[PDB]
């Protein structure tokens, strides 16, 4: 088989996203040479306009009123096979979301939105910032579903599924969803997962229950997506000594 | 009640300016929008009005309740940047205890109005406290630091010296206390304006009582039009009580013309805007406040 | 003269590009590099909000330097409030800034060696390809910047967007074994950046001793004075920084104002020259109107009314007199900070104490003072400036590095063959995202 | 050696001139600037006058730069005394400053032209002449000084002596109005004088890249050093100065010394080279003797020992680390200054409060203690220092910019051509009557 084609492509980022795909270390080393060319991604190469991708990993937001930007994110979903929303800007906004314009040297630049907003996207890798191991994960299951035997093909697809869910979810992501979705649903059960994934310690538990400080949250859809009552998936999470032991291969010398 | 597809409804037409010449001196153009509230408020169809006061930094507006004749006067003369108007239209029925609320502002201000009278939501009490509105017309507006680029970079002047800002005739125009003329060309303000204002359908505030402009008429008059049966009362009164010298429109130069053709421009400039809205993205679109 | 655009610039972050009039020769004889990255518009939504969240926001201005805009924030409100915070706060925060320099430096090492040549050779780095000696390089780098970033996260949170830093100190100390292995780490980090800063400084040597460079096929010559601007520079410390605290500030904020880019950028212009073969994808299309006053995405802070150059040369010639200037001294001056961000953390965890107070008892809530607070990132002096008044920002302003080296670099710029302008800019190691915020 | 003079030199303020040491192809091996203005004697009339009175005669040094010496007199005598100014006196004397800054490095401008290239070409630009491009340059350099005289004159009082400054203060805030014209005059200022500094820097550029200017009709070839020295620099502010009442004052007394001309000029020589074709009445008649030593008008201070540097290059390097030497350099370090100037007095307008106090509710009349004041004139660091008793200067001390500069450019003539040994000179921009006070 062949390596599959990655771009990263960057609206309006931060490079953090990027910087968590390099954190991989020689992980990410090793997928360059056996699994993916990168084609094109401005920070690292000179491709300076946008080719045909495999796997397109979109970091940032779309500023509306930025034509050049606009372009770029509809070119990119003509380019590319799979699009993936990498990190919390990309897929829900962000700290974008408080963009309000009325700042030089371009007041007008004042609304922002998730690339979902503008184009289908197959696949969210939340975060801010994603976990590197996550975006390592995506990117060698991506290359499985497109260049593995049928049973790996098989294991990709139901790996991936809750990562495809949350892109068809929406594009909003809060401490709300904990109320919302979990706790106003009957499915909190107090293990506290959603407290060590938020970045900004916005959240506590008070008597076993989540306490959110509405105004440090940033909305990066962190705690919603590593809450084990939003997706569960038992096919693939019961076996995670296997799945360990699979990712662990493909990354060994 | 003539109906126009671009000046909205109307009963009539006139040039005006307003006969006190206190208030002339720093009104923008005739002197209509300050004359109305001031007799208005003098005669009781209004108990106080929400205008465009100065604020804390020179030429941004502060939206204050105004309940003297002097408070509305300090609101005269055009303010080129954002004024939320409207953040105070509730507040003056509760600590400021009013009966008779007026409302100044630009079109889409005119529109909060109107809706909150027809669907209040968390507006109890504003529906049958909204007395009188008078509508200023609007082709578009600026954040404050756009208007800063403007005036202190196109063109070179230190708001601490500017006397009256005026888009006419093409040019951003800038006056200066001391005596100065500045001018920018329209063409280079363009990338400066207010985005939320590329899909404002309205010119001539339709929606007011009495709607009051520059174009259409030669300086320091301004064009008029009586709408509603609130402003065909109040109008009448002022004008049999010596507040304002007329003319009809039509013996005007340029007019009704030259305004029906630019309020034209807006509309289809900015219809053609919400509809490729529609198709913004690749199988998707961004939101239609209209639909 | 001829009008040349390379847009959008690439191996820097975010989103730039170069627009040049060249002479007949394609020497550049006047070059504007601006942003045309979307202004987030920090400043302006930071207005109203809380003291606590500004600084998680301002993190997220930039993903490689988050350390820089979570401290210079914070220490702003800290500033603005008169609020001290304790010893143990302060040298967790001294490990994560010389930490967050190592990472920052090294991933630069990254971006600009597909630039440079192997020594004595004509064959340039590619830091991608599985072969000798790059492979070796990249796997010292790798290591480097795993080090810096794991002692970043267990100092501050988090590698990226640290989560430690809060108004009056931090959330944590660290424990006993959390020290030690810091320490650990930096000793395997010291060998290590010692070995890449001689690396590169050989590296550096042997392009100072090359005539020309090959661009595209084409052999571009190599000015002697490469980069060579009269600006001068500007810096507050030559590791952590300073604030309005201090009893001596290094800072002077009535020596600063910032205009828009209409005072010192070009004003409308047409590209009437191309090359099609510029790698990879060439440059603007002829007939392209470009307007860097209207186009160009910063503000331009000026220092006694003039562009400055900030960053490590600037950090280098303001406390030791460093005297070489242009490109290739850029490039030497940043390699030779690799040392200290090694012998300052261990000095650092010398004197930690882990059973030590990490905030201060009492955070007052701010009158509305202005006060602000350098953080010496690793592109240069990043200022932020506040009033805080009952908890909330009143007033908010940043002078990011980048964003004062906008003007500085494309003064730069002159006398270079516009085929290696992105070269003199690699030498700032630009962030654009950090420019624009 | 044969020795060939200069006399009198042209092109500057006031009366000096060159006596010049030259080897076998006329390259200064050792030259002499000096002043030969008579001795008005400042210093020594002051004692015993009273301190209201001594700053309006220390005006009358200089009619280009009386800002200069009015405020660092004043501000001398309020050192003494102990006299703390009110903040909207201090606002105006920066205005004040600021303006004179653009008016003279304006009219330094027209002093300097002649000597260079209309670029490209082997023009040089004759100003009187009623030609383009000379006379609209002249048109702009008008109205800059225009501009400027007029702020100072609202500001100060009058453009040249100003009348507003005393001792406590100002005689005079100014009006509503007066602050919005000012204002309006900076705008229009501001856009003149970006345009002349891109117009300077150019023409400066193309003097650096040319081989040869011509005198008399021949051929001088152009020094790649010329006008390098190693005397270093001295400087105490980028704009206004420094005093010994402040908290941290920026210029060191303990640091300088002052000699007369004699340890550090030539004794007697006898002029043996002669130029009758130097433009315009050729040199010094052959037989004629010179004695450096005695007849220099000038004291020679001194700083850690050595003549020094003052001036905008000096300014420009001791506070951004600017790092270019000599001739050219200098000219480049002045046309930098020139935006610096009108957003200072933008700001300093904006902060003006015109119902403010301009003068201190109480004037102590000194003791016999020492105090000093160091104003940054156009031309660098006014030093004056007194000591003020029962409101009479019991002693009085003037170390002027030109007179720091005399020694130091005299030592930057090696190297040069004799014959354009006058332009390694202008671009010191000597005030002879300063110097000589
Ligand atoms: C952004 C803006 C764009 C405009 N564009 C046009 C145009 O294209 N064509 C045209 O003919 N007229 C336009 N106008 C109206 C015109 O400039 C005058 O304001 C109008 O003629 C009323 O003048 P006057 O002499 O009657 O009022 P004055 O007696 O001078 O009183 C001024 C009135 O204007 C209100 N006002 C001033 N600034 C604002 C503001 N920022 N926001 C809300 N209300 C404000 C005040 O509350 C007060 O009621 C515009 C006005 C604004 C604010
Ligand atoms: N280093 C750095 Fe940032 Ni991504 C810049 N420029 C800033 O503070
Ligand atoms: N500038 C200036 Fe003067 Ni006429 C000199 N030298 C001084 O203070
Ligand atoms: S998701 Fe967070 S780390 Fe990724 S681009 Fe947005 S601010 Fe940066
Ligand atoms: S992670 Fe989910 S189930 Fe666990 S405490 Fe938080 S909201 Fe409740
Ligand atoms: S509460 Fe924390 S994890 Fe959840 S959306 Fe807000 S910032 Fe993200
Ligand atoms: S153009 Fe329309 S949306 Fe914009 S300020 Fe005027 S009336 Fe309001
Ligand atoms: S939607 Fe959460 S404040
Ligand atoms: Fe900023
Ligand atoms: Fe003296």
């Amino acid at each position: 088989t062949n390596k599959i084609k990655i771009g990263h492509v960057h609206m309006s980022g931060c490079t953090g996203c990027l910087v968590s795909l390099a954190d991989n270390n020689l992980g990410l080393i090793k997928i360059l040479d056996d699994y993916a060319d990168l084609v094109y991604c401005l920070t690292l190469a000179d491709v300076r306009h946008i080719p045909e991708m495999d796997v397109a990993l979109v970091e940032g937001s779309v500023c509306l009123q930025d034509h050049e930007s606009v372009e770029d994110i509809k070119e990119t979903r003509k380019k590319s096979k799979i699009v993936v929303a990498l990190g919390s800007c990309a897929c829900y906004g962000n700290i974008t979301r408080f963009s309000r314009g009325g700042q030089h040297n371009q007041p007008q630049h004042e609304s922002y939105l998730p690339i979902g907003d503008l184009i289908d996207v197959d696949v969210y890798i939340p975060g801010c910032p994603p976990s590197p191991e996550l975006i390592r994960n995506v990117a060698v299951m991506a290359y499985l579903l497109l260049e593995g035997n049928e049973e790996q093909k098989e294991l990709a697809g139901k790996y991936l599924k809750p990562l495809m869910d949350l892109a068809k979810r929406g594009t909003s992501g809060c401490f709300c969803d904990l109320m919302y979705d979990v706790i106003n649903q009957g499915l909190c059960m107090g293990c506290g997962t959603c407290a060590a994934s938020c970045p900004v310690h916005a959240i506590t538990l008070e008597f076993g229950k989540p306490q959110g400080e509405r105004d440090l949250c940033i909305k990066c859809g962190s705690c919603y997506g590593a809450c084990p009552r939003s997706f569960f998936n038992l096919d693939v999470i019961s076996e995670f000594e296997n799945i360990s032991e699979i990712i662990a291969k493909a990354l060994k010398d | 009640m003539i109906e126009d597809p671009y000046l909205g409804k109307y009963v009539t037409c006139v040039s005006a300016r307003s006969t006190d010449k206190e208030i002339l001196k720093k009104a923008q153009d005739g002197g209509i929008a300050t004359a109305l509230m001031v007799y208005a408020l003098e005669e009781g169809f209004i108990d106080g009005t929400i205008v465009a006061g100065e604020g804390d930094k020179p030429w941004q507006p502060k939206p204050v309740v105004a309940m003297t004749r002097e408070d509305i006067l300090k609101a005269r003369g055009t303010r080129y940047n954002i004024s939320p108007q409207i953040s105070w239209l509730k507040e003056a029925t509760r600590s400021f205890g009013l009966d008779k609320v007026g409302v100044t502002g630009v079109c889409c201000q005119m529109q909060a109005v109107r809706k909150a009278q027809l669907y209040p939501i968390n507006m109890r009490d504003v529906p049958g406290k909204v007395a009188f509105t008078v509508g200023l017309f609007c082709m578009e507006n600026f954040s404050y630091k756009s208007l800063q680029s403007i005036v202190e970079d196109h063109a070179n002047q230190s708001l601490g010296s500017v006397k009256k800002m005026e888009i006419t005739k093409g040019k951003f125009w800038v006056y200066t206390e001391r005596g100065n003329v500045a001018t920018v060309p329209l063409k280079a303000t363009h990338k400066y304006e207010q985005p939320g204002c590329h899909v404002c359908l309205d010119y001539v505030s339709n929606l007011a009582d009495i709607s009051t402009g520059s174009v259409g008429s030669p300086d320091g008059w301004s064009t008029v039009f009586i709408r509603t049966k609130v402003g065909n009362e109040i109008w009448s009164k002022a004008v049999a009580d010596g507040m304002f010298e007329t003319k009809p429109i039509e013996e005007v130069k340029p007019g009704l013309d030259l305004l029906r053709k630019l309020a034209k421009q807006k509309i289809d400039k900015n219809q053609k805007t919400v509809e490729e809205r529609k198709t913004f993205g690749i199988n998707k679109g961004l939101r239609n406040p209209y639909a | 003269t001829k009008v040349v655009e390379i847009s959008p610039t690439t191996r820097l972050e975010g989103h730039s590009k170069l627009t040049l009039k060249v002479n007949d020769q394609g020497i550049v004889e006047r070059g504007d590099w601006l942003s045309i990255t979307p202004v987030r518009g920090i400043e302006k939504l930071a207005i109203g909000k809380t003291m606590e969240q500004v600084p998680k926001i301002a993190s997220r201005v930039c993903g490689i330097c988050p350390i820089a805009h979570t401290l210079a924030s914070t220490e702003a409100m800290e500033a603005s409030i008169g609020c001290e915070i304790p010893t143990d706060a302060k040298l967790l925060r001294i490990i994560l800034h010389a930490a967050n320099r190592i990472h920052s430096h090294a991933l630069h090492n990254i971006l600009i060696l597909p630039d440079f040549y192997i020594p004595g050779t004509e064959k340039k780095f590619n830091l991608f390809a599985n072969e000798q000696p790059a492979r070796s390089v990249m796997a010292r780098i790798v290591r480097i910047r795993e080090i810096a970033q794991t002692i970043a996260a267990i100092a501050g949170g988090e590698a990226i967007h640290p989560s430690n830093p809060r108004i009056g100190g931090m959330y944590h100390n660290v424990s006993p074994r959390a020290k030690q292995k810091m320490a650990d780490l930096a000793k395997e980090c010291l060998v290590l950046v010692h070995e890449q800063m001689e690396f590169m400084l050989d590296v550096i040597r042997n392009m100072q001793n090359r005539e020309f460079v090959e661009v595209g096929g084409k052999q571009i010559p190599l000015p002697k004075k490469l980069g060579y601007h009269n600006q001068g520079v500007m810096a507050t410390a030559p590791m952590y920084g300073s604030s309005s605290l201090d009893d001596n500030p290094t800072w002077d904020f009535t020596r600063w104002k910032e205009t828009r880019p209409w005072d010192w950028y070009m004003g409308e212009v047409t590209i009437d020259l191309e090359d099609p073969s510029y790698p990879i994808g060439g440059t603007t299309k002829v007939g392209t109107k470009a307007n860097p006053q209207m186009e160009s995405c910063t503000g331009v802070p000026t220092y006694d009314g003039q562009p400055v150059e900030v960053g490590p040369r600037a950090r280098l010639a303001t406390f030791k007199n460093f005297d070489e200037k242009g490109t290739f001294a850029q490039h030497i001056a940043r390699q030779m900070e690799y040392p200290d961000c090694c012998y300052t953390i261990l000095n650092c965890l010398d004197n930690l104490n882990t059973s030590g107070k990490v905030l201060a008892d009492h955070i007052p809530q701010g009158d509305g003072s202005m006060g602000w607070a350098a953080n010496e990132a690793p592109r240069g002096s990043n200022i932020h400036l506040a009033r805080v008044k009952d908890g909330k920002v009143r007033w908010y302003d940043m002078l990011v590095p980048t964003t004062w080296n906008f003007p500085t670099c494309s003064r730069a710029l002159t006398g270079a063959p516009w085929q290696i302008a992105e070269m003199v800019v690699r030498a700032y190691d630009p962030c654009v995202s950090c420019a624009t915020h």
